[PDB]
């Protein structure tokens, strides 16, 4: 039912869409990079505030916040999410769709507000079974809780 | 030829073999993940004679 | 049958090949880098709709999708792939000619969309057998599952 949609800092014109739901939510084209001017645009939060608007305005309720690194896509506890892809532009390290489903402990996003929860499952390295680990904003740690129902 | 329970696990006889099952879980006779072999896999131990 | 060329994102003037079935398909040259239009041309996904046009017109059926990070050749029910390379034009890191036999779990392709396989085998580190590992679209994670056949 929720989502997230790290941010990470543009490098100069690249696509980043954000399918929710099947539909093409929230495009934008990072500038060419030759006016000066246009370094502004590779901030990671200005650019996560414009993916918030493009999201707030191409979906119907959906509250969406924009973190320190992340945009918290919410379901309006009706729908849920059902398809959640990110076509980065540049490689996997630009923009990030992570969930409640992360496969290691170091691919783990850094903010994740204070209420999240991750399923760790396998990595398939060592004989384990499979924990979930809980984020916590006054102290920014990962702690292990438990299970959801 | 035989059902027994030997530590945890449901065990079969055959013709020369003896199966035993996972350590938990009685009606399972594989183990979780062929990827790290992890103490608690089914065994198969033929009786040498 | 089946097979994925991830894309990654161009670096100023290389050559991108991707050989199916022995021919020589699918060609592009990223440009000279002069002009400050030509950083649109290193974007991934541009470059993948644009391999993947190529792959469309230089295959018969060969149903090929442009995902997130990667194109996926397919052959149509009848003949195979039968021969997999891919000039990449830079060093290795650029664009991966992946299939279902990646040798680590390290080396696993991103996405690789949601019914796909990969026989992990070896790495020859540790005495192991080798075990098959599928990717899941909705919880983006790679948990292990049987056999083909």
């Amino acid at each position: 039912q929720d989502g997230l949609i790290n941010v990470r800092g543009g490098q100069y014109g690249r696509e980043l869409i954000v399918h929710i739901n099947g539909k093409d939510v929230a495009k934008y084209k990072i500038p060419d990079g030759s006016q000066p001017e246009h370094v502004n645009n590779t901030d990671a939060q200005w650019l996560a505030e414009e993916l918030a608007k493009q999201m707030r305005t191409n979906l119907s309720d959906w509250t969406v916040n924009v973190g320190q690194g992340f945009i918290h896509v919410t379901a309006p506890s009706g729908q849920q999410i059902d398809s959640f892809t990110t076509k980065d532009g540049y490689a996997d390290q630009l923009i990030n769709p992570v969930t409640h489903y992360a496969q290691s402990f170091s691919k783990l996003p850094p903010n994740a507000p204070n209420g999240y929860m991750v399923k760790i499952v396998g990595d398939a390295s060592k004989s384990a079974d499979q924990y979930y680990v809980r984020y916590d904003a006054e102290r920014k740690v990962w702690t292990e809780t438990l299970g959801w129902n | 030829n035989d059902v027994f329970f030997f530590r945890n696990r449901l065990g079969f006889l055959s013709g020369e073999n003896i199966i035993l099952s996972r350590t938990a879980k009685y009606f399972n006779f594989y183990p979780a993940s062929i990827a790290n072999l992890s103490d608690d896999d089914p065994i198969d131990v033929a009786v040498s004679t």
